[PDB]
RNA sequence: AGUAGUAACAAGAGG
RNA sequence: ACCUCUGCUUCUGCU
């Protein structure tokens, strides 16, 4: 009697004039309101109210039908239900003894569908049961707040694709007009439809769980290590304020996460290696010791098809064949001939927006292949010189065109952005310029297409054309856009020198380490370098805190060495990571400044300052170079934002707190070491004490050169202070 | 509003507003600031719901008696450990109270326990106990029109 | 030795032990009795701050309306409402210039929203002033009442299902000569005068705020009716869309995201500074933010933000500010009086305050009533100035941010500059300059500019120090945010939803705090133990082997003695606690699944059970919590639906009132909605669309369902005919 | 990490479980639980509630403790602030007459005698019964029922101090902190000056603070704690060399001071703030 | 009386 | 007297 009982119920209701009035005068639309009509209020103090009600005999509201399904009194004479109707419904008031009764003695259903419906939940336990624990380590680490994924096993659908799918799976006949384009949608539907046939769990719970499962959800969390969802899921277990619990969840990685981590590892290794005396030797060492989730980096590099500049430098070193390309918009980009160079510049979008953006300037040629489409591209500086394109469908040729127009960096696409497009997230975090544009013009190219123009095509027919419509067109096309139809995938043997320059067998320069992106990303999966060349605690913030913590804890030895044998101190290997945080162009001068200042402190007895030494020491670690520049600070690149470390006194980055007697680096204690004359702030000058108008007006720093041995001044030294300086009668060579 | 174009509007009104409108900063030096001032009056008095440091317990070790877990049974067992009763006297008055009533509540209580049977004890609503529990002390509620 | 916990601060920085300064293990303050006193207080103060403005009598309501805008400039530091239109406009223009295309985009999105929003969006509020009853009601009930009374009086554009059409009805309803509603003496039709009706439409009901921490004294809050709420909604959406793209806005970002944004702002600031500049931060708050905001200014802001946009949308958005300019406050529940001599007590109403003899009142309250009398109109108080608590959080935020935006070096060209972050009235201002004198001047420039737009920095609540430490809405920064675990202490307990929801909430709270508020592992373990004990006592679900006596002991003991694998029993079924740190994120039912006697499991998880009260996907596994600070939050939890997913009984007090009839209406409605869902199961997931009646849709569905069932063989040919027969009889019966 | 946590937890469980503040927790939880349930189920009955706790000696044995009795009044509690009146009747060897201001609301009875013997002979001590009318509400009973949360407030702070040192030392400082039993936090004042305590003492002092915040919850405490926090923060800014300034320090002092009215716990907290200020002043 | 604390509770409503 | 009903429901807002 499928349909029998419900139509009979309906009959009875329509026999009541009131109910008939409601059902004949309430639109489906208006049902959305009257569905919520109530005198009942959302409890405002549920904790108190439950403590109150749980003292009562009949605090629970149950379906009327409970009266048919369980006894009125149990074996012990407890009343389980009553006939009192709960306010505003036909539910009845029952005892908590009714719940226990049901659970010991009620009807037994089969639970076969439970694992599948609540898979998202059960998978959590599966990962944990098959998880492996390593040691706990104790240290301070900066946990930086970022947005991370929180639900492993999603299918990367938008809420409207999920809805569409869930409508098909759970309520197919109520779908309405339109149906599913995507094939992802279709194979999920079938799988789920097949998994959940004959399912008797409430469709509400099935839809709820499907929605939780299928849609990617994120959250902003403080997170020090691996950002993958399977690690996020156990953040409470693996990360504490002063500890890491090494752990590997059961199950496979995502190929996406591994690829992403491989790139981060390879970039980290390249950047660390470039600052060693023998980059190639250092890079090979790190390649050979590093693992990603206990998989050797060497094996990943042999088996993994990722084409990226740092990855390829590592592959070359290891004698692995490379496809001299990178990824962009899902398409693989082999550079045939020419080259260019990375330069940042300001750029007004048609959105009406200023934006620093790395722009490649120069002549280049690109073979481009995807899984459905391919093309030949010729490029200048923000110049789409020409794009010859092919594939399976019109669709797939289009989708690559969009990508290439955007890839050009042309003004016409720059100034075709319309509506909401920003380059910083809500949290003020800078986003990828190019990926933003790509996602935009894939949502809607109509402006882009109309803003581009057209071109009259010749009779060398075979060189076809595509119109601002998206239309196939014989005599006209867009600008630089044509249509046509061995060894693009083919991996080549290269050679690599001591400084990581990669060349073919013919000996042409394919890759230089300066072409490796400077972006410090966060790895989706754990990286263990297992290397003497890398701090045990990963990450840029940790380079800072680790280095200073290490100086301090070893200060007694390092001090004696500062006094007796500086040059050996400066060249120590523990300072190399820190060097990677300093802008390349500043390393030598920063070093020269620091060594000079340190020599001055030696020459001018009685002016020892251990904090000043600790603070500047890592900047000593580069072949020096003397100059005229006085520095008021040194720049450090942390996560692509410059922090400035003030030469004189405390800064946000580095400060000594008198009250705690600790040095605080990026907000973290790194422990403590435990006259007015300052010898190690200015090159060639001494600070005596507070300013004195006796010796004339307050000079900037960059106006002190025009003094002479013994001659004094007043200086705006920094952070609002004015001080009395003296140019030294003898200076220090270093 | 639609044709509005700014041109020194804030600057002009800043130039017309008295210097008495300001946020002068006073340097804060904890060496020259005073202690907080506390209120004066009668001395503060205890207001916990139960005694704290001055409490005294009657205890039974490793209780085994019938009804171990039932409060009033445990209570009887604890009471049984004290022999040294004597006629209750008042030795410190609740100045605003009917001290007689408190004496009588205790006597009623003790007796009702000694005589009790079962797991729970409910006391008779004597005049002294009613008083102590504010029985009937709520004013009778009336319409304004009838008492205005 | 006398113990003094405060002495810890001699060694430990205050921020690093800040947790101890939050006494959130005790009950927070509550009001008892009326809020009428607090309502009069805010009405009085709001007028006092604007007292040098211009009075007018409203043509439609007769309300006395004070207008301090473009009034005389402040002459001292007392809180002022003398905001200056041209100054506000300069600031908003400044915001337009700093962010080209921002206004246009936020407007575009708001327009799309206006076209797409369904009337039922207004069901999402909490307690709502219900003008048809002159009493508060749940938002959905208040919406239904307005719709019903509207249609009976001839307004029904809202039948479209579009919010904007309901908004049209609202404005059109004000033309009515006499709006009819029905009161319950049985049932009486009552005709409101045009003036009566408009006053009720412009009403915000008032009550006192309970359970607010950190304050000796109480204050009043307000709830608008349904005529106001739809318009405010769209103004605040527009403002939200703007706030989301301002680097200086603290809304609507929440905890971690807010902290990330603040940290970025400091980082930004310091990068843009020179090494020679001093930098100071004000930990900032404003005096009586809401009382000094002004609807007329909001009107200006809205017109300026929406410049160049279609006039229908400008005028639609301007409605909320106009209504607020013309608002009145209900004065609350009145007062109680007592006669010592006659041992009696009685209730007077707020309405009585118009003309009651003043002899009954203490001097303070007598003075209040005297002051309020000239504002009273048909039982309410005229309140043209101010916005009342939290009504335009986002638009007011836009005003504060606009001042922050002024501080750019290239605008000021002074020896100082500023930036910062603002959320409502709370702010962190970072001022930079060469010398301390520059800082002072910059602070004065910022403060005085704020004054010119009715923002009054609280001198006693705000302080300044060199940049590096600061506080922002109970987030403490000491060269980076530190934890404040005590803020969260109230959330450690039994939530009071049900046995299933509460286990999941309890373990999640522990886990979340380990991640976010530096809840260390040992204390987290102890939190598990403390939670389990409280859950067991609350729900009387002591372990089956224990010898406590409750009303549940005997039935749980039987379940226990009869169970083979006891480790599989849920705690609520007398089972053991499985939780430790590592599995806090695993729903209990999952955790114990493999360890359960198959029969218990099949009962516990029986989908046919009568306990679980499912309703809607969108409100599935959702609880409401009230944090120690701030608005009610929806809380998602992860749990398998079982017989433990039950619903506690409803309040029955209404049975003793004239409003008991409502219970019957609810029961009928629910019965109609339930049967509807037997025909349209998808309606529990998404909301169904249509102008068709509920009955017509169910008839059409039965017929075509019965036909497919027939072909596919799920049903006999006999059954099938009876279905189509029943349908025909329903068709007929529907004609009387 | 679970194994690490349990070792530290055992240290914690000891310090806190044996602390007298934990006695008050259990009294409060038992009394409020019994009063709430009785209030709900027996609205017309003057029902008796024995004040009971159960503990174990360090020497391992179970003991049941009786302190006295509560008599519940009628209890038609509707609003969450609605009052249930009750009588408390509580044993004590304390003679109130030595400190009567402490006992304004109580009528103290003499009800018996208690023996103490030694050698040359013995001594009888009077047994008093502290009797008073009192009241509570559903909101206050609910929070009293939850007073175990006080353990978390103390231990979370203690554990944060252990962890902070552990990060810098790169090892678990739990055992060193609990065992090196060196006096390494200022927690009190004697006539000679500032006294230091071990982490164990800090735990119990912070626990007591938290427990007293719960027993003596008030609006006075709320306002005092929020406003005095700003002054604490200003002092900290000075000690960090961040050159703090105020805009209306006078108004800030008045905002703190108005919250100190009559509550013994807030009065003491105000006094503590003053002692802290003096001690800081002396150190500068 | 007591709770409390800027206004309430110390049962309300109905018969 | 006694009977009946009620224990968040004339009072808990906003992004
Ligand atoms: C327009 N582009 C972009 N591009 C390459 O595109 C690749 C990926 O694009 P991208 O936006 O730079 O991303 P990338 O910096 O790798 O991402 P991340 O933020 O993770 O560092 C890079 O390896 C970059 O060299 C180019 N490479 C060359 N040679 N010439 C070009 O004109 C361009
Ligand atoms: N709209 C709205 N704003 C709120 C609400 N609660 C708090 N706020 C705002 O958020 C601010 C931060 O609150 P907290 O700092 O946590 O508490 P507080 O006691 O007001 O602040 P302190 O002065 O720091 O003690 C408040 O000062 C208000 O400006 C709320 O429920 N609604
Ligand atoms: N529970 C709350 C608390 C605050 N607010 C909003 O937040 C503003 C700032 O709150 P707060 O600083 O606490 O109060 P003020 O109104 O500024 O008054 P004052 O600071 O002088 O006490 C309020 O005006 C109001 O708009 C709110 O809507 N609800
Ligand atoms: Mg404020
Ligand atoms: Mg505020």
């Amino acid at each position: 009697g499928s349909g029998m009982e419900r139509i009979k119920e309906l009959m009875e209701m329509v026999k009541n004039s009131r109910m008939r009035e409601i059902l004949t005068t309430t639109s489906v639309d208006h049902m959305a309101v009257i569905k919520k009509y109530t005198s009942g209020r959302q409890e405002k103090n549920p904790a108190l109210r439950m403590k109150w009600m749980m003292a009562m005999k009949y605090p629970i509201s149950a379906s009327s039908r409970i009266r048919e399904m369980i006894p009125e009194k149990d074996e012990d004479g407890n009343t389980l239900w009553t006939n009192t109707k709960d306010a505003g419904s036909n539910r009845v008031l029952v005892s908590p003894n009714a719940v226990t009764w049901w659970n010991r003695a009620g009807p037994v259903s089969d639970v076969v569908h439970y694992p599948r419906v609540y898979k998202m939940y059960f998978d959590r336990l599966e990962r944990l049961t098959h998880g492996t624990f390593g040691p706990v380590k104790f240290y301070n680490q900066v946990k930086v707040r970022k947005r991370v994924d929180i639900n492993p096993g999603h299918k990367d659908l938008t809420s409207r694709e999920a809805q569409e799918v869930i409508m098909e799976v759970v309520f197919p006949n109520e779908v309405g007009a339109r149906t599913l384009s995507s094939d992802a949608q279709l194979t999920i539907t079938k799988e789920k439809k097949e998994e959940l046939k004959n399912c008797k769990i409430s469709p509400i719970m099935v839809a709820y769980m499907l929605e939780r499962e299928l849609v990617r959800r994120t959250r902003f969390l403080p997170i020090a290590g691996a950002t993958s969802s399977t690690y996020v899921e156990v953040l409470h277990l693996t990360q504490g304020t002063c500890w890491e619990q090494q752990y590997t969840p059961g199950g496979e990685a995502e190929n996406d996460d591994l690829d992403q981590t491989l790139i981060i590892a390879s970039r980290n290794i390249v950047r660390r290696s470039i600052v060693a005396i023998d980059p190639l030797a250092s890079l090979l060492s790190m390649c050979h010791t590093t693992s990603i989730s206990s998989e050797p980096l060497v094996e990943i590099l042999r088996s993994n098809p990722t084409d990226e500049q740092a990855v390829n430098i590592c592959k070359a070193a290891l004698g692995i064949r490379i496809n001299n390309s990178f990824s962009f918009g899902g398409y693989n980009f082999k550079r045939v001939k020419g080259s260019s160079q990375r330069t940042e510049k300001a750029v007004l979008t048609g959105n009406l927006q200023t934006l620093t953006m790395t722009i490649f300037e120069g002549y280049e040629e690109f073979n481009v292949s995807g899984k459905r489409a391919s093309a030949v591209l010729k490029k200048g500086a923000q110049r789409l010189i020409q794009a010859i394109i092919g594939g399976r469908t019109l669709e797939d040729i289009l989708n690559l065109m969009i990508t290439l127009m955007v890839f050009s960096q042309e003004e016409k696409m720059l100034k075709a952005v319309r509506g909401d497009l920003n380059f910083v997230n809500r949290a003020n975090q800078r986003l990828n310029p190019m990926y933003q544009l790509l996602r935009h013009f894939q949502k809607d190219s109509s402006t882009l297409l109309k803003n581009w123009g057209t071109e009259e095509i010749d009779p060398i027919m075979g060189i076809a054309g595509i119109m601002p419509d998206g239309t196939i067109n014989k005599t006209q096309t867009l600008m630089g856009v044509r249509l046509s139809q061995y060894s693009f995938n083919e991996r080549i043997r290269v050679n690599i020198d001591k400084y990581l320059r990669v060349r073919n067998e013919k000996g042409e320069l394919l890759i230089s380490p300066e072409e490796v992106s400077e972006a410090q990303g966060q790895e989706k999966l754990p990286i263990n370098y297992n290397s003497s060349l890398m701090w045990e605690v990963n990450g840029p913030e940790s380079i800072l805190t680790n280095t200073y913590h290490w100086i301090i804890k070893n200060w007694e030895l390092l001090k004696t060495q500062w006094m007796t044998d500086p040059t050996v101190l400066y060249n120590r290997i523990e300072f190399e990571p820190f060097q990677t945080l300093i802008p390349k162009g500043n390393r030598a001068i920063y070093s020269g400044f620091t060594r000079t200042l340190f020599q001055q402190m030696r020459d001018v007895e009685g002016t020892f300052d251990s904090i000043q030494i600790i603070k500047l020491l890592p900047f000593s670690a580069h072949p020096p170079s003397l100059g005229r520049t006085q520095f008021s600070s040194f720049t450090l690149n942390i996560r692509g934002a410059p922090l400035r470390l003030l030469i004189r006194g405390n800064s946000q980055v580095f400060n000594y707190n008198q009250m705690e007697n600790v040095i605080i680096v990026l907000g973290k204690s790194v422990g403590s070491p435990e006259s007015s004359i300052e010898s190690a702030v200015l090159r060639g000058f001494l600070i005596l004490g507070k300013a004195n108008s006796k010796y004339g007006p307050v000079l900037t720093i960059g106006e002190l050169d025009k003094l002479g041995r013994g001659e004094k001044a007043n200086v705006l030294i920094g952070q609002g202070d004015t001080v009395l300086v003296m140019k030294r009668k003898r200076d220090s060579s270093i | 509003v639609s044709s509005f174009k700014a041109n020194g509007n804030i600057e002009a009104k800043l130039g017309a507003m008295s210097e008495k409108v300001n946020a002068q900063i006073e340097s804060f030096d904890p060496r020259t600031i005073r202690e907080l001032e506390l209120p004066e009056g009668k001395f503060c008095t205890q207001r916990s719901k139960f005694l704290l440091m001055d409490a005294m317990k009657l205890s039974v070790l490793n209780p085994a008696h019938e009804g171990e877990g039932i409060p009033m049974k445990d209570a009887k067992a604890c009471l049984d450990t004290f022999w040294g009763w004597k006629k209750a006297t008042i030795i410190k008055k609740h100045e605003k109270g009917v001290n007689t009533n408190y004496l009588m509540i205790w006597e009623q209580l003790l007796e009702s326990i000694k005589e009790m049977e079962g797991k729970f004890l409910n006391l008779k609503k004597t005049n002294h106990l009613k008083w102590g529990l504010g029985e009937g002390q709520a004013p009778e509620k009336m319409d304004f029109e009838d008492c205005k | 030795m006398d113990v003094n916990p405060m002495l810890i601060f001699l060694k430990v920085p205050v921020q690093n032990a800040i947790s101890t300064t939050f006494p959130y293990t005790g009950d927070p303050p509550y009001s008892h009795g009326t809020g009428t006193g607090y309502t009069m207080d805010t009405v009085i103060r709001t007028h006092d701050y604007s007292s040098r403005g211009i009075w007018k009598t409203n043509s439609e309501t007769g309300a006395q309306q004070l207008n301090p805008i473009d009034g005389p400039l402040p002459e001292d530091n007392e809180p002022s409402g003398y905001a200056q239109t041209d100054c506000v406009l300069e600031l908003i223009e400044g915001l337009d210039r700093s962010h080209p295309g921002l206004f246009e985009t936020a407007c575009q999105e708001t327009i799309d929203a206006i076209q797409q929003t369904r009337v039922d969006k207004l069901t999402q509020g909490r307690q709502t002033y219900d003008w048809t009853l002159n009493r508060n009601q749940p938002a959905a009930t208040a919406l239904a009442n307005t719709i019903e009374v509207f249609r009976k009086n001839g307004y029904k554009l809202n039948e479209s299902g579009r919010l904007i059409d309901f908004l049209k009805d609202v404005l059109l309803s004000f033309e009515n000569d006499s709006m009819e509603v029905t009161t319950h003496f049985g049932k009486k039709r009552v005709k409101l005068t045009k003036k009566n009706y408009l006053i009720r439409a412009l009403t915000l009901n008032t009550m006192t705020k309970d359970a607010e921490r950190g304050k000796l004294k109480r204050r009043a809050i307000a709830t608008p009716g349904m005529q106001i709420r739809g318009f405010v909604y769209f103004v605040e959406l527009l403002a939200r869309n703007i706030c989301e793209r301002l680097e200086q806005s603290g809304l609507p970002v929440g905890g971690n995201e807010k902290k990330a944004k603040l940290a970025n702002v400091i980082k930004k600031m310091m990068a843009k500074s020179t090494d020679e500049e001093l930098s100071y931060t004000i930990t900032g708050d404003n005096t009586k933010w809401n009382e000094n905001q002004n609807p007329r200014i909001f009107l200006a802001m809205v017109l300026r933000i929406t410049a160049g946009q279609p006039e229908w949308f400008r005028d639609l958005l301007a409605v909320a500010p106009i209504m607020f300019s013309n608002k009145v406050a209900r004065l609350g529940r009145g007062y109680m009086f007592e006669s010592k001599s006659m041992h009696l007590r009685t209730q007077i109403s707020a309405e009585n305050l118009s003309d009651i003899n003043l002899r009954y009142f203490n001097e303070d309250t007598k003075k209040k009533i005297e002051k309020i009398r000239h504002l009273m109109v048909e039982g309410t108080a005229s309140l043209s100035p101010g916005m009342m608590m939290g009504m335009f959080n986002m638009l007011s935020t836009v005003l504060g941010v606009s001042v922050l935006n002024l501080g750019q070096r290239e605008i000021l060209k002074r020896t100082y500059w500023w930036d910062g972050l603002q959320s409502s009235d709370d702010f962190a201002l970072i001022i930079n300059g060469h010398f301390k004198e520059d800082i002072q001047q910059g602070v004065n420039h910022f403060y005085r500019t704020c004054k010119l737009v009715g923002i009054n920095m609280s001198q006693k609540k705000s302080y300044i120090n060199k940049t590096g430490t600061f506080e922002f809405t109970s987030f403490f920064y000491r060269y980076g945010f530190v934890a404040n675990f005590s803020m969260e202490l109230p959330s450690f307990g039994v939530a009071g939803n049900n046995e299933s929801a509460d286990m999941s909430i309890g373990t999640t709270v522990i886990k979340t705090n380990m991640i976010n508020n530096d809840l260390g592992p040992a204390t987290a373990q102890m939190a598990i133990q403390l939670f389990i004990k409280d859950y067991r006592y609350t729900y009387r679900c002591h372990r089956g082997d224990t010898n406590l006596e409750t009303r549940r002991t005997k039935s749980i003991k039987r379940l226990w003695t009869e169970t083979i694998s006891k480790a599989g029993l849920l705690v609520a079924d007398g089972g053991p606690n499985p939780y430790n740190l590592r599995n806090l994120h695993i729903p209990e039912v999952c955790l114990k699944w493999s360890l359960m006697d198959p029969d218990y499991r099949g009962r516990l998880c029986n989908p046919n059970n009568p306990f679980v009260h499912h309703m809607e996907v969108e409100s599935t596994n959702l609880a409401v919590v009230m944090p120690a600070h701030g608005p009610a939050k929806s809380l998602e939890y992860d749990a398998v639906a079982t017989t433990h997913s039950w619903t506690p009984k409803r309040n029955r007090s209404i049975l003793n009132t004239n409003q008991r009839g409502i219970l019957e209406d609810e029961r009928i409605y629910q019965k109609c909605c339930q049967v509807f869902e037997k025909f349209f199961p998808s309606s529990t997931y998404r909301r169904p669309i249509g102008m068709a009646s509920m009955l017509d849709a169910m008839l059409s569905r039965a017929r075509i369902d019965a036909r497919i069932d027939l072909e596919s063989g799920r049903i006999s040919s006999q059954d099938f005919s009876e279905i189509t027969n029943t349908c025909k009889a329903i068709e007929a019966l529907k004609r009387q | 990490i679970e194994h690490i946590a349990s070792r530290r937890r055992n240290f914690f469980t000891a310090e806190v479980s044996q602390c007298r503040a934990s006695e008050y927790i259990m009294k409060a939880v038992y009394i409020n639980t019994a009063l709430l349930n009785s209030s709900c189920t027996a609205m017309e009955e003057y029902q008796v509630i024995p004040i009971i706790t159960k503990c174990r000696d360090t020497s391992g044995q179970r003991r049941t403790n009786l302190y006295g009795f509560i008599i519940k009044g009628r209890s038609h509690l509707r609003n969450d602030t609605d009052v249930v009146n009750f009588i408390s009747l509580e044993f004590s060897l304390t003679d109130p007459r030595n400190e009567i201001h402490k006992w304004e609301k109580y009528c103290v009875l003499e009800i018996g005698d208690m023996e103490i013997r030694t050698s040359i002979s013995t001594i009888m001590k009077p047994v008093y019964l502290y009797v008073r009318t009192n009241g509570t509400s559903k909101i206050k009973m609910k929070w009293g029922m939850e007073m175990r949360r006080c353990l978390l407030q103390s231990l979370q702070q203690v554990e944060s101090m252990i962890e902070a040192e552990s990060a810098v030392k790169e090892k678990d400082m739990t055992e060193p902190f609990f065992r090196n039993r060196e006096n390494d936090w200022p927690i009190g004042e004697s006539p000679q000056g500032i006294e230091k305590g071990t982490i164990g003492k800090v735990c119990r002092v912070l626990l007591a603070k938290s427990v007293f915040n719960s027993i003596y919850a008030s609006a006075q405490l709320e306002g005092f704690s929020a406003e005095s926090r700003k002054l604490l923060l200003l002092i900290q800014a000075f000690r960090d060399n961040l050159d703090p300034g105020t805009f209306d320090l006078k108004g800030l002092y008045e905002a703190i001071e108005e919250c100190i009215i009559n509550d013994p716990w807030v009065l003491l907290n105000a006094s503590w703030f003053n002692s802290f200020l003096k001690a800081v002043q002396l150190s500068m």
